[PDB]
RNA sequence: ACUCUGGUUUCUCUUCAGAUCGCAUAAAUCUUUCGCACUAAAGAUUUCCGUGGAGAGGAACAACUCUGAGU
């Protein structure tokens, strides 16, 4: 998240690109980050995010 | 106590009894949670926050809490919705930024070197027509809209 | 703990005391009710299920009243 | 659907980290026509479901209330609505002209 | 129609709080239940995220609009 924000602050990407990247990060935590293996319950949250994507 | 110049914490974290450091390291998940919950909104370019930092630089919490007025927040996010839809309709070749920003082992960027003097390109603020949005165009896109106005909010 | 031993001095002791005080202050949020419930729960658990050592302590203490001459008199199971 | 219904009558009286849900977990698989095709809300022709594009909702709406207005509105009311629509469409066309590829 | 309290803002401490303490929503543990438990329900405890009420203390600038009382 912080790296996306610093990337926006440098000016490489647009603010729309920043917001879309944040949405992708928060909707693809399992893919971008290996969280589910260490805590199984976390998987539920992941599905929430994907469901929310399907909602939006 | 009183707030100190931001250069002091900058120098401390630049330069770096291990018991104090180790004990400070314990509360790191609070640091993560407070950093993430104070995350800037899409309509903000810079969001200055009060920060409680360890004297040794071992940790730094974002002190404040994201207090937002519910109708103003919902209206701002509705304007964001409109602007996002307009931009996605405009840009056929929208390019998502690299999923893993920066190198896997790229040293972290120094804020005082390449972020401090760079001004933001723009925000996602929706353009407000002065004839209809007259009462709100003055503060619709502030970090905290009416924080300094005594009439509309209780206070600081 | 990975830091069980190391450069421990008066400043380290002060830091540990401060952080322990902070932890105690954090636990003060529900300390009274939590400790009351813990005491009640452990009391009822011990009352309901007694440890086998507790059950045999009565016979253990009643077993103290025995002469050392009788200990040599304990037979085998050959009869 | 009728076999689904009669069946319904009878029935009542007689690891792996899965990121995406399975389609068998779906509900709303109805047999009654009253429940499959549910008559959507037409909020007097002036209310719209949140999120969806307003123009799409206007295009795909039932147009019942438009007929009701064109039948009930007087001539002066028709002129008023026509003028308002003219101005709004002028503003929309100006916005579209500004927003061009 | 003339007098007199109760001021507001902010910081901190203490205590109560079953109030949607929160128009939001997590984690852990134990028991129970049928499967054979991220992809599962029930019951209970606890910890975090942060509130409301009351009181006390600190300091900031306002002192009679209002609430009234004394007329």
């Amino acid at each position: 998240v912080v790296d996306s924000h610093v990337q926006y602050r440098l000016g490489n990407v647009d603010a729309f690109q920043l917001a879309d990247g944040l949405q992708y990060i928060f909707a693809h935590v399992g893919q971008l980050t290996g969280m589910y293996r260490y805590k199984y319950k976390l998987m539920r949250q992941i599905r929430m995010c994907k469901d929310l994507k399907h909602l939006i | 106590k009183e707030d100190m110049p931001p250069e002091h914490v900058r120098k401390i974290i630049r330069d770096h009894d291990k018991r104090v450091y180790l004990g400070a390291l314990k509360y790191m998940p609070h640091a993560v949670l407070k950093l993430l919950e104070n995350m800037p909104m899409p309509w903000e370019q810079i969001r200055d926050v009060p920060v409680l930092y360890h004297i040794t630089g071992a940790i730094s919490f974002v002190n404040e809490i994201p207090w937002v007025i519910e109708p103003v927040y919902i209206s701002q996010w509705g304007s964001m919705w409109i602007m996002m839809r307009r931009e996605k309709r405009d840009r056929r070749h929208f390019k998502r930024m690299r999923f893993p920003p920066f190198d896997d082992e790229e040293p972290p960027l120094d804020y005082a070197d390449n972020i401090l003097d760079v001004e933001p390109l723009e925000a996602i603020q929706l353009e407000l027509d002065p004839e209809e949005d007259a009462p709100v165009l003055d503060w619709f896109y502030d970090h905290q809209p009416l924080r300094d106005s005594r009439k509309y909010v209780n206070g600081s | 703990s990975l830091f069980s031993s190391g450069p421990y001095e008066k400043d380290d002791e002060e830091a540990d005391a401060i952080y322990a005080a902070l932890d105690k202050r954090m636990d003060e949020r529900r300390k009274e009710r939590r400790e009351q419930r813990e005491k009640e729960e452990i009391e009822k658990y011990r009352m309901e299920r007694p440890k086998i050592q507790q059950q045999f302590s009565d016979l253990k203490r009643k077993l103290a009243e025995v002469t050392e001459e009788e200990w040599l008199s304990i037979p085998e199971v050959g009869d | 659907d009728k076999s689904k219904e009669l069946h319904a009558i009878k029935e009542r009286y007689l690891r792996k980290f899965v990121f995406e849900w399975d389609a068998s977990e779906d509900t709303s698989i109805d047999y009654n026509p009253l429940y499959k095709e549910r008559h959507q809300v037409q909020l007097l022709g002036r209310g719209f479901i949140a999120g969806i594009d307003l123009k799409q909702q206007k295009r795909e709406q039932s147009r019942f209330y438009g007929d009701l207005m064109e039948k009930r509105r007087t001539l002066e009311e028709k002129e008023q609505e026509e003028a308002r629509l003219r101005k709004l469409r002028k503003k929309e066309a100006k916005q579209r002209w500004d927003d061009r590829h």
